[PDB]
RNA sequence: UAUAUAAUAGAAUAAGAUAAG
RNA sequence: UUUUUUUUUUUUUUUU
């Protein structure tokens, strides 16, 4: 598991934010700096990469790149991002130099008029959940369903559609997994929404679902790797308090100056899967799990 | 010991190691070249880590280009340039920087490019590797040193070098003359940063660097004086001439740390040998500041032992006593018969610096100026306008006068007429040198003298 | 022998005129009878070496100067065949280029500026080829590790443009050869895949074996043509070759096969004849196993069993692996584990710095490992190593000689030093230099102060069981910075806001100070 | 000292000549300084040297793999394209010109090559040569090879080895030959007067006049030109000697035995190695060096320095 | 009635002073 | 602690 981080240029960084906030570039860069040392220090990243900076404020936004869906990393289409062809070949080389997949799946590129964004994509225990709204059509989601859904026994991967309202965050930034059947979601108006559908959609699997307070953006690695460590930010202590309760593990994280600046934990980081390509039928060697000798 | 190729470069990179970094014992360097000898990798195939490990542990111990093992491992790294990736580089490019051939010129060149073209992409290990490993090689490739600066700039903004990284890092760059204020600015702030992890061992190479590099801020020096003043006392004598070097590079003209310095160097006195007392000494010669006690101190130590005296600490330490004026009658003596012995060690202009140093003090002894009267024909090639001329004026008050040795140094003044004919001083000398030699032993050399160019 | 000794007087003094051919019959007849002393004789080899070196080896295959090479190298003499340059304007033909491939993949020479030249050369001719040779020049640039994948599609397109002229060998080489590739498509790869599905009736033991590499190899994105081979097979599972079942457990590992149904058929063949199976195969065998889920009772005791005639002269290499296979499983392998002990102690010289680590961390908490002499070797070794080892080596073997009792101070300053030159990014690569250090709970206090300015920043992301070891770990060497328990502390409060005495006395110490 | 860089500390010294001993590749090491006995050579090899003024050796002085690291060593010298590193330290090449020839003859070769270098202390042939000067003091001199071509090697004129080396007072001197390759009358083996060492009480026969634009057989014959009536007496009864030698094979060759070398008719290049020892209490005759960029002596000073290292010494 | 064939791969790993323009 | 990066450049008039 590699993250990929992008460096704030500090001469760019605008001096208000989008709906009027002003931000301090010093504090910017001091908290990404303890963003990426506790990005290091999660003990499940095998190695953290960082991108050289980029003449550009959104181009700290690495996640509206790319959506990893099973064992597909899939390529979001360049509809309103016409400016970061570049900057989206460069995190590309980034990631090759890295041992990662030479290039993308193309599925949803050449698709007419389908129009989606990252974040609606969200994983859930043997499948993923897409958010129908003002950035996803209906196009994305019937081609999804085309690609990934699956209803056959013991190979069922099943997508769902969660319906939200047009004045909503991606679903990835209020909707979350975590742990072993934990889930986090905001205590508002959509968090309830998407957790009631969700609700109906898998009825015969009791969940654990953990309430947030609104605003408080947070990011889990929920994976087939078990982990336990959530990041969350610093300024809200009931929600570090809520998640403790559940049996995680809470870490804050300073996330003024990005919130001002409209960029979210989940999206300033790129999380991918690499595995080492076994030739001649070979196995490679995996991680130290589990506690040697049980019974001496 | 029969072993595979691989299974002989991971106890080749052992040894390498061990007689690296843990005391230099003969008996490790004779076992692995010859080990090394008889290896070779003709018909196995192996990774380019491993052939890569086995060129620059051979490199390493003495293997000069013409062997079978050094030129298996260029043809490898020639034909296969796509194996060698950014984790083997820096082996390459190391064990490839001895050697001049053009087979290793076309491959550093080659590694260049390739660092130059991915200096993007590596992460505090592979770039600081990879700089240190370009210093070593003499390249000039100014715009990949100004890719990886960048890169290391934009990768310590988050805080990711730390001692040994900020050492090695500063030494490469100041090797490789580049005077990039930013840069070591950011290195100095990322050591700053790093509270009590600066140890002294890892504080005196960053300092020396941050001297030699010439950097023209005079606030960034008051730092380094005042930490040094703190850490003084846990110093064994290396350390104190390695800063005494230091602070006389850098020319500010500080008090209180000189002061404590002196007095940690006189605690000291039972531990210095040949090569403290030189750098010392000319230390004191490069700042100006006079300190006789200490000298006298340093003398008399030097009089303790003088067959650790090298030809560089020879040169340093006569250069530096004319030029003070202070003088001992059996050191210079001692000095003077040790020199004859080892006269063919001498530098070009070491040779240069030790002989008109002791003939400014008018000491002669027939054994030493002949030894290096006659060494003086070998660097006659390798001197510059200046140096010719005080060598020249060395031979003139040596009173040589043989044409064996003069020739080549008039053929030399000859070819560097201009710059010796126009020096801004060195006008009496040359005219004690012509008033030695006559107008007839040199007739151009008159002719242009007697036209003041 | 007189005309015996005046042949071989001729041949040593180079005054005979060989040609490769003549060269190539001596060498065969001297490697296959060897009745005379030729081999025996250093100086007629010499003299034979020298006629070849400079003959015309255009005239012999790469396979006869291959053996050429091999015959002199097996009795000293450093022998290479020549390289042969690229073909001139005229011989650029189809079956030259593929020649110049071939030799230079037989031989063990490759040279990427000739394989540039000879990709270059193809392109334009690239309408002239048989539907094999195809197949052919797919699998020796495969074979040649070449990085370019646009001429490895287009000869793949091509490939399945002439599906119905290929054997099923070369549909299914072409299959595995287009897997190792690295950068080619996705899109040519379920091609491929769907066209291997279409003829896979017909697929030989050695097709089996090609197709489940290309799966292996291709990853879990390919699961349908796994299950599809899966059904077939199925057939055939109880008259199957052990190696082709051993490749069939390595895929459902890969594959994650969710269908446990198959899995206990093909487990059950693939025990009944493990005895057929050598070093590399059987431990894939083991990796597999495990990784599925699969070690019974019973099984386990076969398959040791069976690794027992193996274990005497494993590689190095092939240690670890099953030591951490019998960790996991909670089995009796006491037998096993004492033989792999030994190999271990055997091997001590020739380990490398990770296999050391690898080795060291699995014995960290047996038992049996406590008494055994292997703890003092591996420490000096280990001492030795310690300029090679890594991040995480030497975190794994600080870990296994301070979880053995191994107490030398020497050593663990070394790993702190180490360390202190490495850094350090996680706290399970900084707890067993802490662990180590306070065995023998003595060290410099520049070495506390470094290490305590290593564990402050950390402290933010620690559980409340690691933070009770950090402070253990703290207390025993003997750490008084205020700044590292102020930030420990700050961590505590959240996970106990409550200073009621309920917490253990270390916790109200711990906020006291 | 000074300080020497980390990558630099184990680098070998420009000259060769500054290592004080012998380099661990060849053989392991020098053995201890009472376990020298093993190298003897027996009584009657003496009396023959004695008597016929040369004698190769009983058994090859290397193994085989030695023999092939000697002679890659000797192609490594000879290179054009690609000119030996270590070039300049040699007393003379015969690439000084660039050019080359059919014949390549390299002095000074044991200060710019590893095993060379070794060479010059093998115990084998260094203890017979002290044996030979009276069982006292070596010094090594100074060693050449020679390297002839494919199929037209130039054969070597009728020589005397003490024609040129006028500069050493007394006559105290000893050469070893040693053969990379396998030789023969066709190939360049050694053609020698089974008794010219003992011609003129010592004298020398005057230098000889030879065509280098004609075969072999003037060459060989030139012998006759440069000899009076009495030598050719002497010289009808025992004709001069070719002796064949084999891989590793050592020749012991007195300074004053006419000898020459047949030249090179075989379908490749042969390898040859001449090493001369001196013996201890030898002078030298004027004053200046005897080889080029050497120490400089007095008029009758004794011969030693680093130039001439002291390789064996009884006692 | 002929003198001759030759292809299986495994390992992730950092030392540090040149008498300058 | 806030300075900087991303071309197929090809036009130098000597008798060396």
């Amino acid at each position: 598991l590699h993250a990929f981080v992008r460096s704030p240029h500090y001469r760019t960084i605008p001096s208000a934010g989008p709906n009027g906030i002003v931000v301090n570039r010093d504090m910017l860069v001091h908290q990404f700096r303890d963003f990426y040392k506790t990005l290091q220090h999660c003990s499940l990243v095998d190695k953290v990469h960082l991108m050289s900076e980029r003449p550009s404020v959104e181009a700290l936004r690495v996640a509206d790149q790319m959506v990893s869906i099973g064992a597909t990393f899939l390529e979001m289409p360049l509809t309103g991002m016409e400016h970061r062809a570049t900057e989206f070949m460069e995190s590309m080389r980034y990631v090759r130099g890295a041992g990662g997949p030479s290039t993308l799946a193309s599925y949803l590129q050449d698709t007419e008029n389908c129009r989606c964004n990252s974040g609606d994509v969200v994983c859930l225990p043997n499948g993923i959940a897409v958010g129908h709204g003002p950035r996803t059509n209906a196009v994305a989601h019937t081609t999804l369903k085309q690609l990934f859904e699956v209803k056959d026994d013991q190979f069922s991967f099943d997508v769902f559609t969660l319906e939200q309202e047009g004045d909503a965050p991606p679903l990835g930034d209020y909707f979350g997994f975590a742990g072993s059947n934990v889930l986090l979601t905001w205590k508002d108006e959509h968090g309830l929404l998407a957790v009631d559908q969700y609700q109906q959609k898998q009825p015969h699997t009791e969940m654990n679902v953990v309430y947030l307070e609104p605003g408080c953006h947070f990011l889990s690695f929920y994976g087939v790797d078990h982990t336990i460590d959530v990041l969350v930010q610093k300024g809200y202590e009931r929600s570090m308090d809520s998640i403790a309760a559940a049996g995680l593990n809470p870490i804050p994280v300073q996330w003024s100056e990005m919130d001002k600046l409209g960029i979210s934990m989940r999206a300033a980081v790129l999380p991918l899967k690499f595995f080492k390509a076994n030739v001649g039928g070979m196995l490679s060697r995996n991680k130290s799990r589990g506690a040697r000798w049980q019974t001496h | 010991s029969h072993l595979s190729a691989r299974n002989i470069a991971t106890e080749a990179l052992q040894m390498k190691k061990l007689h690296q970094e843990r005391g230099g014992n003969p008996m490790l360097a004779q076992q692995a070249r010859r080990v090394l000898f008889a290896t070779s990798i003709a018909g196995q195939n192996l990774d380019a880590r491993s052939v890569a490990l086995l060129l620059n542990t051979a490199v390493y111990f003495g293997m000069e280009s013409d062997a079978k093992l050094v030129r298996e491992c260029i043809d490898y790294c020639l034909k296969n340039d796509k194996l060698i990736t950014v984790d083997v580089l820096p082996i390459v490019v190391t064990a490839c920087a001895t050697l001049k051939s053009r087979d290793a010129r076309e491959v550093i060149e080659m590694q260049a490019q390739k660092a130059a073209r991915n200096a993007k992409f590596l992460d505090a290990k592979d770039v600081t590797n990879i700089i240190s490993a370009f210093s070593k090689t003499g390249i000039n490739h100014e715009k990949l040193f100004a890719f990886l600066s960048r890169r290391v700039q934009t990768l310590a903004r988050v805080g990711e070098f730390e001692a040994a990284h900020l050492v090695i890092l500063a030494n490469a760059f100041s090797r490789l003359r580049y005077r990039d204020k930013f840069l070591f600015g950011a290195i100095a702030r990322r050591a700053m940063s790093l509270r009590e992890r600066v140890t002294v061992n890892e504080l005196v190479p960053l300092i020396v660097a941050f001297s030699k590099i010439g950097l023209k801020d005079p606030k960034l020096s008051k730092r380094f004086a005042t930490k040094a003043m703190e850490y003084v006392d846990q110093m064994n004598a290396e350390q104190v001439a390695s800063m005494f070097m230091a602070f006389a590079y850098f020319g500010i003209r500080y008090d209180q740390l000189f002061g404590v310095l002196t007095n940690r160097a006189v605690e000291l006195i039972d531990e210095f040998n040949a090569q403290y007392i030189s750098t010392t000494l000319n230390a004191f010669q490069r700042i100006g500041i006079n300190n006789p006690e200490l000298f006298d101190n340093l003398a008399e130590r030097a009089l303790a032992v003088v067959q650790d005296h090298d030809a560089r600490d020879i040169s340093k330490t006569v250069t530096a006593l004319a030029h003070f004026g202070l003088k001992d009658e059996e050191l210079f003596k001692r000095l003077a018969s040790h020199a004859a012995s080892i006269a063919d060690q001498f530098d070009a202009m070491g040779l240069v610096n030790t002989a008109h140093a002791f003939a400014r003090t008018n000491f002669l002894q027939q054994d030493m100026a002949v030894a290096l009267s006659e060494r003086s024909v070998y660097v006659c090639r390798l001197l510059d306008a200046g140096e010719t001329r005080r060598l020249l004026w060395a031979l003139a008050k040596f009173q040589v006068r043989d044409p064996k040795i003069l020739t080549p140094v008039f053929n030399r003044c000859l070819a560097l007429h201009y710059d010796f004919f126009a020096d801004p001083t060195g006008s009496e000398e040359i005219e004690e040198i012509f008033d030695f030699y006559g107008p007839n032993f040199c007739p151009p050399l008159y002719q242009l003298y007697i036209s003041r160019g | 022998p007189s005309a015996l000794h005046l042949i071989f007087e001729r041949c040593k003094l180079n005054l005979v005129e060989f040609t490769a051919q003549d060269v190539y019959q001596i060498c065969t007849t001297a490697y296959n009878m060897d009745t005379l002393g030729m081999l025996q004789d250093p100086d007629f080899m010499r003299g034979l070496h020298d006629a070849f070196r400079r003959s015309d080896q255009t005239v012999i295959s790469p396979f006869q100067a291959n053996l050429i090479a091999d015959t002199f190298r097996k009795v000293g003499i450093n022998s290479m065949p020549k390289e042969v340059s690229v073909p001139e304007e005229d011989a650029i033909s189809p079956e030259s280029l593929i020649l110049v491939l071939r030799n230079m993949n037989i031989t063990k020479q490759r040279d990427e500026r000739k394989i540039n030249e000879v990709l270059k050369l193809m392109f334009p001719i690239l309408d002239e080829f048989s539907p094999t040779q195809l197949s052919l020049t797919v699998t020796e640039l495969a074979r040649l590790k070449s990085t370019n994948a646009d001429f490895v599609g287009k000869l793949a397109k091509r490939i399945m443009e002439y599906n119905d002229d290929l054997s099923a060998l070369d549909i299914s080489s072409a299959a595995v050869s287009l897997a190792y590739c690295p950068g080619i498509s996705h899109n040519i790869l379920y091609r491929m895949m769907q066209i291997v599905e279409e003829r896979m009736g017909e697929f030989q033991p050695e097709d089996y074996i090609n197709v489940l590499h290309a799966l292996n190899t291709l990853g879990p994105k390919f699961v349908n043509t796994f299950r599809k081979i899966v059904e077939c097979g199925l057939q055939h599972v109880e008259n199957m070759d052990a190696v082709t079942l051993t490749n069939y457990m390595v895929c459902f590992s890969t594959m994650d096969y969710k269908q446990r149904e198959h899995i206990d058929i093909y487990a059950d063949a693939l025990v009944e004849v493990a005895t057929d199976l050598s070093e590399k195969d059987l431990v894939m065998a083991f990796i597999a196993l495990q990784r599925l889920r699969l070690l019974s009772d019973t099984m386990f005791g076969t398959m040791a069993s069976c690794v027992i005639r193996y274990a005497a002269k494993m590689d190095p290499r092939n240690i670890a692996p099953i030591m951490d296979i019998c960790s996991t499983v909670p089995h009796a392998s006491d037998h096993l584990m004492k033989v792999l002990m030994d190999r271990a102690v055997e091997c001590t010289r020739i380990l490398t710095a990770n296999q050391l680590g690898d080795i060291l961390d699995i014995l960290g908490l047996y038992p049996p490992a406590r008494e055994h002499p292997l703890v003092q070797l591996f420490g000096k070794q280990a001492r030795l190593r310690l300029d090679l080892m890594g991040p995480d080596a030497l975190a794994n073997a600080t870990r296994g000689l301070a979880n053995l009792g191994y107490a030398d101070p020497e050593y663990y300053a070394q790993a702190a030093e180490t360390g202190f030159r490495y850094g350090f990014k996680d706290w399970t690569l900084l707890e067993p230099m802490l662990m180590g250090l306070s065995i023998t709970g003595q060290c410099p206090p520049t070495m506390v102060r470094v290490l305590g300015s290593h564990i402050a920043p950390m402290a933010r992301s620690m559980s409340l069981m690691e933070i009770e070891r950090a402070n253990r770990y703290l207390r025993r060497l003997g750490c008084e910075d205020d700044f590292v328990y102020k930030a420990m502390a700050s961590r505590v409060l959240q996970f106990v806001k409550e200073v009621t005495p309920e917490m253990p006395e270390d916790l109200q110490v711990l906020l006291q100070r | 000292k000074s300080y020497v860089l980390k990558f630099l500390r184990g680098q070998l010294p420009e000259d060769l000549k500054d290592v004080n001993g012998a380099l661990g590749c060849l053989y392991g090491t020098l053995p201890d300084v009472d376990e020298f006995g093993q190298f003897v050579i027996s009584p009657d090899v003496v009396n023959s040297f004695h008597q016929f003024g040369y004698v190769k050796m009983p058994i090859p002085v290397l193994d085989h793999q030695q023999i092939d690291k000697l002679a890659d060593e000797v192609n490594e010298l000879a290179n054009n394209v690609e000119h030996h590193p270590k070039t300049e330290r040699l007393y003379a090449t015969s690439l000084a010109d660039l050019t080359g020839g059919p014949l390549f003859f390299c002095q000074g070769q044991w200060r710019a090559a590893w095993g060379m270098h070794d060479l010059i202390y093998l115990p084998t042939i260094t203890v017979a040569a002290s044996q030979i000067l009276n069982n006292s003091l070596v010094r090594l001199w100074y060693d050449e090879v020679f390297m002839k071509a494919a199929r037209t090697g130039p054969c070597v004129p009728w020589q005397q080895n003490y024609a040129r080396w006028q500069h050493t007072k007394p006559v105290n001197h000893v050469t070893v030959m040693i053969a990379l390759d396998t030789m023969n009358k066709d190939r360049g083996a050694p053609c020698l007067v089974p008794g010219s060492h003992r011609w003129r009480e010592g004298g020398l026969l005057p230098p000889v006049s030879y065509d280098p634009t004609k075969d072999e057989a003037h060459q060989l014959n030139t012998i006759w030109e440069i000899i009076n009536e009495e030598e050719g007496e002497m010289l009808m009864d025992t004709p001069p000697v070719t002796v064949d030698l084999r891989r590793g094979e050592a020749l012991l060759i007195h300074p004053l035995t006419l000898f020459a070398t047949h030249g090179n008719r075989s379908l490749d290049a042969v390898r040859c190695c001449f090493i001369h020892y001196m013996g201890e209490k030898t002078y030298a005759v004027q004053n200046g060096p005897l080889l080029p960029h050497t120490t400089k002596f007095q008029a009758d000073a004794m011969i030693q320095g680093p130039f001439y290292p002291v390789v064996f010494d009884p006692a």
